[PDB]
RNA sequence: CGCGACCUCAGAUCAGACGUGGCGACCCGCUGAAUUUAAGCAUAUUAGUCAGCGGAGGAGAAGAAACUAACCAGGAUUCCCUCAGUAACGGCGAGUGAACAGGGAAGAGCCCAGCGCCGAAUCCCCGCCCCGCGGCGGGGCGCGGGACAUGUGGCGUACGGAA
RNA sequence: CUAAGGCUAAAUACCGGCACGAGACCGAUAGUCAACAAGUACCGUAAGGGAAAGUUGAAAAGAACUUUGAAGAGAGAGUUCA
RNA sequence: GACGUCGGCUACCCACCCGACCCGUCUUGAAACACGGACCAAGGAGUCUAACACGUGCGCGAGUCGGGGGCUCGCACGAAA
RNA sequence: AUGCCUGGGCAGGGCGAAGCCAGAGGAAACUCUGGUGGAGGUCCGUAGCGGUCCUGACGUGCAAAUCGGUCGUCCGACCUGGGUAUAGGGGCGAAAGACUAAUCGAACCAUCUAGUAGCUGGUUCCCUCCGAAGUUUCCCUCAGGAUAGCUGGCGCUCUCGC
RNA sequence: GCGGGCCCGGGUGGAGCCGCCGCAGGUGCAGAUCUUGGUGGUAGUAGCAAAUAUUCAAACGAGAACUUUGAAGGCCGAAGUGGAGAAGGGUUCCAUGUGAACAGCAGUUGAACAUGGGUCAGUCGGUCCUGAGAGAUGGGCGAGCGCCGUUCCGAAGGGACGG
RNA sequence: GGGCAGGGCGCCCUGGAAUGGGUUCGCCCCGAGAGAGGGGCCCGUGCCUUGGAAAGCGUCGCGGUUCCGGCGGCGUCCGGUGAGCUCUCGCUGGCCCUUGAAAAUCCGGGGGAGAGGGUGUAAAUCUCGCGCCGGGCCGUACCCAUAUCCGCAGCAGGUCUCCAAGGUGAACAGCCUCUGGCAUGUUGGAACAAUGUAGGUAAGGGAAGUCGGCAAGCCGGAUCCGUAACUUCGGGAUAAGGAU
RNA sequence: UUAAUUAAAACAAAGCAUCGCGAAGGCCCGCGGCGGGUGUUGACGCGAUGUGAUUUCUGCCCAGUGCUCUGAAUGUCAAAGUGAAGAAAUUCAAUGAAGCGCGGGUAAACGGCGGGAGUAACUAUGACUCUCUUAAGGUAGCCAAAUGCCUCGUCAUCUAAUUAGUGACGCGCAUGAAUGGAUGAACGAGAUUCCCACUGUCCCUACCUACUAUCCAGCGAAACCACAGCCAAGGGAACGGGCUUGGCGGAAUCAGCGGGGAAAGAAGACCCUGUUGAGCUUGACUCUAGUCUGGCACGGUGAAGAGACAUGUUUUUUCACUGAC
RNA sequence: CGAUCCUUCUGACCUUUUGGGUUUUAAGCAGGAGGUGUCAGAAAAGUUACCACAGGGAUAACUGGCUUGUGGCGGCCAAGCGUUCAUAGCGACGUCGCUUUUUGAUCCUUCGAUGUCGGCUCUUCCUAUCAUUGUGAAGCAGAAUUCACCAAGCGUUGGAUUGUUCACCCACUAAUAGGGAACGUGAGCUGGGUUUAGACCGUCGUGAGACAGGUUAGUUUUACCCUACUGAUGAUGUGUUGUUGCCAUGGUAAUCCUGCUCAGUACGAGAGGAACCGCAGGUUCAGACAUUUGGUGUAUGUGCUUGGCUGAGGAGCCAAUGGGG
RNA sequence: CGACUCUUAGCGGUGGAUCACUCGGCUCGUGCGUCGAUGAAGAACGCAGCUAGCUGCGAGAAUUAAUGUGAAUUGCAGGACACAUUGAUCAUCGACACUUCGAACGCACUUGCGGCCCCGGGUUCCUCCCGGGGCUACGCCUGUCUGAGCGUCGCU
């Protein structure tokens, strides 16, 4: 009947980001001829706090060598990054926390974060708190590598993209609990419209497959296939196992 | 309370005149008339509404410069010349 | 290391003109249902219809066969009678449904590309003189410009044409 | 017959626009919603909805003037064939 | 029997005797404890087109026809004839 | 109804968490006593917000949902003004099929539309003559049709108290 | 005249109407919770009972319980029945005059009616800026009205110092 | 505007401190320089001064038939206070899996690209003190709510804010009063019948009425004692129960 | 939280456990686009669910319906391509993707978790034993519960009396373990039982006050209305104001009153019919967005290799380049 | 055992296949088959308690109508019970009736609506008589007792449980007899549970949902119209008024029990145990009245007090009746 | 005979029914068949001595000019006119004029901010300021001017 929660998402205008005061994205330097070939150095100016996000940011102001200019960057704060610091970025760059360095120059074993999936693309794996992705092997032949998500998902990557050593600052943050509505309420307000959920078993048989019936059941298996309409596409999508 | 009540707080207008057919149709909002669709080039006009059609026509305003046209078709649309004087 | 032609491509409050919107009874090009009928209802019917969009005129569209016919043949298009509620279509049910010929209203035929012949013989814009200028034309004088040979103009088009 | 190019009035249609003629049509609860300051008054935020409402008298000759009452209202008088 | 007397069946009012339940409709069955109904004035519902079938009237008659068009008028009567 | 932006507001009291001070005991670990502190999606409670009970008043009312008493909450999932975004098989919903302009298990206006009804209701002057049936069979037929039957009208072919 | 109906007499009325032979129709009302309009019983009835409260004297005035003045008694008891605003209303604001109509009694009163008057800004705000957001050009889609998007497939600054 | 009280400083100088010191309601600070002295800066909305006593107010008395925004005498003074109410400023803390806005506009700083006259003058004055001209357009009344808005209305409904006196009182609770507002909320008079609506009171019993303690009633503030079962050890709790 | 009958045991909530996704991605919007939301985002994230503080646990079952995994070891398998005879339309043959069949996993997926007999030195119950059956046959717990027809179950307490309340029993029509079981400090305008105090709820009503109701001055409606209104019996269409037989009846009214007018209201909400509909569901009949797969075109260059036909053709497998994208 | 349309087979030297000719193909004529079991022949799963519309009293859930199977009640015969003895009291095997206070059957009135159970209050009526008055009978010695007759005048209670009708228990009493009046009584009341919409549990269904299976919260509108009734002015006649009175007619009212004496008597082996007339009084009901007791109390009568206000004393007022004797 | 009530009749009340009128509709037919960037349709605001509405008009605002006709308009005054004079009113209308939005056009819609030229006040171009006048919207056609290209080329 209705339009069910979930596809209303889609469209946006209500569960749209509350992004008025986010600093801003959180990007890697841009790739040029100093971080190619050298290195570029950078003074970490201050730590701030991102809204909506669980890791703090870090301004970090380089100078660009082609116009008499500083510019400003906001990236990740690995643990342990403090302000007054120096940061160094390039192929040359030394295998210190806070360096962003190729993946290819940096041995084996080495624990990275905000990795690049592509080269150029400024950093996207392993960025969220406290995640920190695995330096596996490297391939010379093929300039290729592997990489250790923390999902435990093993990837091929290029060895021309780069990563920041060290882990995302900002550990250990799901360990208390939120014990309130509140605190919830509060962490999902700067975020976007998506905390307080209503069970379709609870829902009318209209506005969810799973509502209706004088008891509160499901009545039909929860598993279903990925290849559904939208609408009918509800609870365990496409589960190979359902079991504890 | 969806009713009487409900009444009382009727408070901020949401239409205003409209510039282009002088209705009190301009919604704030979304800047369009509703009425004739001023932000739209074209006037807004449906067949289904033949009453509504039949309120603003060619016939129902002034026709300053129709009337004059249809004078001057009857006479034969002449121009630069003037009757002979006394 | 620049300049000078050409091809593609931009800026102009460059000089001169053009379109926008409205009405929409009639017309043209699209999109386009359901009430209703079938004693239900799904193909059908309502129906290329209502609604929606775009485009002009005093009419518009169509129009001079890649036609109709099988006859001793007719000969652009449009409208009326008839063909005819017929051939034909359809859970061959409800229902839908032309065309040819014949008699009238009117009646008008034509033009390019190509093929080819002619010195681009062609066309547009700006200056001066004469006529006239309230739907800006005609002639003459301009080593004044532009378009055109990646094709303008005259002859010429299926009824043959050119020399 | 000669497609993949083009032009063309005539007989054709016209519940809109300008100006006319006509009626075995209705005659103010009828005929257009609208015979009259009608898409007017009015209603709804809006798309939109939408009325009721003609008649003194030939001629205002529309009752001068006296009187009761604060006045509305009367009683006389007068105009008019009425 | 003829200046306060005659005839007026019908219509105005009253009295008496008998009879007599409120109309329309559905229904086998309505006065119904079935439904609509305070009263009055105006309006108000089997029309028109087309296709048939039957019967009747008229004209012609193995014939019949006016559909459409044309000839007479500037249309009063005529968009008739 | 929800999301966002920009502003405003929320007396007086109770409980007395972290932290700190002093005293006493101890061999240590540390422990008791008296204070300071004012945290809490803390309690009573006003403004504000909402509407449990009397199934009170009224119930052609003050009111197409109001009034009295008693009520829950009142520092946080709080209340609220303005601006803005989401538009109808759509929106939104701490989820009641709740709200979407006094309408919501599909808003409002206009058109198709004088939509269809085997079902209700109604169906307009007089007199005269004739005058019925609820039965046959068939139909997804049982509140209806068709078909015979009952009926009326138009006649026509003949016989005759001639 | 069985009847539908019709012919005379009287009163009002003042300008058109009818009989017969034929034709034509939007042609006859008691009902449809019929449409429009008007009028009755109810009925001088229900009612003019939410938030404590008025009294005396005088003035104007034809007219006084409701107006004004003076005095007395009261209430709202500074989160007020006080003084100013925002949205909204648009002359409701002021003075004079009237009591035709409204203020569910009345009124000499009113926010009623009729006449006239009233809003004076560099400093108070709009105007300026941007927020959530809306919306052009470029580009893409779309039969089409238009839609998608606000930096995205852009030759995107017509600005400035010095020479 | 000038000056000074009064606050704040994460500002400087001398000096180096355990016998630890300074300090707040709490905190907190110190060899990365505490206490003790001398200074510096910011706000100074407060006090004095120009404005400014000329004007305003409270009184006493006159000019003027009347119009008349008049004329004059004086006063506008001295002190203390408070967890007192409101506003503002400044420190100090606690909370966030909340971190709590953009732009217009203005200013400061690094540099010397460039200018100046050459020994009495000049370029510059992010102009030091004056002097001259202009600032255009729109709204400006009133109501802002038991009668000026929306609910068919002069409707017990709804509608966003500022100002917030005295007494009692914990209190912006309720009650009484001052400034201010009004005639009791679409009418008055006469009696006080029955039904009612809203308040009360009742001998003895105390839920025996009723589906049901529905309704009403009981307790209620403060001070001093006391406070169980259970428990997540936080609570229960104003438990319960006593005296004033 | 249902504005306007339901403020609740309902919703939500932190806590707990599953599922998809490493970006040419997961979910979703969109007629359309190199479109858009999550996303100013990256597994401590986003999206979809179930249960719903703490403690103690979370038993067995994949037979059924789902979901998911690989798999030329393959039955079915459309279009396109290939071969065949025919004059051709053609039909036949081979080949043959995804999906269905075939094989595993998954129940904190949907869900489910039995019936007969014999048997202990009085009886009784019954350890224990035998047979038939499924994918296991309900485990720990709990209850005559908000869940128990019999039923007002049996026993004890609470009263003088209790279908109510509380504590134990399991025989449970038809309790039960994240369709979560048991417990539980604090709290609840949630539903019940008892006790203390309290009182007009009552015994049993009485009195007082204010505002109406009453009357008057002024102003003044509305619903409803076949005609109107006294009863007993009879018949009637089966309960009469009218009819029949009797009883009887007397102007105009005031304040109450609720027996009657089968009183007023809404073309009954219940039931049925209609070949009238709508909301919702699916193992109903036709379909459709979306999604997966196969074929043709955009779609090229180079290098090798193999099968088949045949004595050059097709299928082409793999590896490289970018010039399309 | 089967119409149209469609398919399939058979037959003709069968017709057409359109400008003519040939051959495939196709369309034709005739005769069979494939099937419509709802069988004169639609292609077709559910739910709605969120519901909607046109109608039906043709058709259900109320009452009232005919009948009385069933329920209740009463007779006829007599084999027997009754120590002997059928009829003191009963009565089998059979049989005849009465009632609509139970459930049944029918659908006759009502679906343009007759408000659907109980309880409270209130009036009247019936006897199929529980007790009281008057009597008959015994297996009646007294007491106690059942059976029957005239007989409805007066009575038929207070409570625990349950919404209950019904049902059981406690206590008192003469007795706690049975029923009707639209299963009396919702413009009289309550809404407790049937019976809207929100929810919880168990069973059933894949599901939406269903449950004479349980639980909780869930708006009870209007009289001023006519009649009936309670009261109040009144009304036609008596010439007008006043007086004191009569009376037809209606209504009707009192009921029951305890103690003393009789009397520990009659009777009786004993145990036990009366009755008539008298005296004192009580239950319920009816009509009044306030001397006393109690209640109310705003004579707002008189003191006492909290907050505030007239400067204070005095005298006062405000705080919807300030509170309290 | 009273009051009230029922019927009929006369007159008088509410009501506007019937009839008779009609500067209005409906239908058919004929001719013409015409809008706009030189600014359309429509809308807003103003214009009369007394003027609210309708109609008419656009700061030249109940109408200007010209032609035709020839003594009025009128609800009242004022009156212009000598009606032997282009001369009152009307019709025609060919000249002039035509405020603000609106395809609406400098950007937006507040009636706010501007740019490039000219003129006047101010000035003695001296830039401000004030007022007035003309341009400043998109797409597109021809031509002109200025430009870009590791596109194709020939000389140095
Ligand atoms: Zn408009």
């Amino acid at each position: 009947g209705r339009v069910i929660r979930g596809q209303r998402k889609g469209a946006g205008s209500v569960f749209r980001a509350h992004v008025k005061h986010r600093k801003g994205a959180a990007r890697l330097r841009a790739v040029d001829f100093a971080e190619r070939h050298g290195y570029i150095k950078g003074i970490v100016k201050d730590i701030i706090h991102d809204p909506g996000r669980g890791a703090p940011l870090a301004k970090v102001v380089f100078r660009d060598p082609y116009r008499f200019k500083k510019r400003t960057e906001l990236f990740i704060a690995a643990e342990g990054i403090h302000t007054g610091q120096f940061v160094y970025c390039g192929k040359k760059a030394q295998l210190n926390i806070g360096n962003v360095l190729p993946v290819g120059t940096m041995p084996e074993g080495t624990i990275v974060c905000c990795l690049e999936e592509k080269p150029g693309d400024r950093g996207k794996l392993a960025r969220a708190s406290g995640n920190y992705a695995t330096v596996i092997s490297h391939n010379p032949e093929t300039k290729k590598t592997r990489v250790k998500l923390p999902s435990g998902s093993k990837k091929v990557i290029s060895s021309a993209n780069r990563a920041v050593v060290g882990v995302v600052a900002g550990g250990g943050r799901i360990d208390k609990p939120i014990l309130k509505a509140g605190r919830a309420y509060h962490k999902y307000k700067a975020k976007r419209n998506c905390w307080p959920r209503v069970r379709g078993v609870a829902m009318n048989p209209v506005e969810h497959p799973f509502g209706g019936g004088n008891h509160q059941h499901i009545g039909k298996p929860s598993t279903i296939r990925r290849d559904a309409p939208a609408g009918r596409k509800v609870g365990l999508i496409a589960a190979r196992r359902t079991g504890r | 309370t969806k009713g009487t009540s409900s009444f009382g707080k009727r408070r901020n207008k949401t239409h205003t005149l409209c510039r282009r057919c002088g209705s009190k149709a301009y919604h704030l909002q979304k800047s369009t008339c509703g009425k004739c669709g001023y932000p739209a080039k074209r006037k807004r006009k449906y067949n289904w509404s033949a009453k509504a059609k039949r309120r603003n026509t060619t016939g129902t305003g002034r026709m300053r410069h129709l009337k004059i046209v249809y004078r001057r078709f009857r006479h034969g649309f002449r121009e630069g010349t003037t009757p002979k004087p006394k």
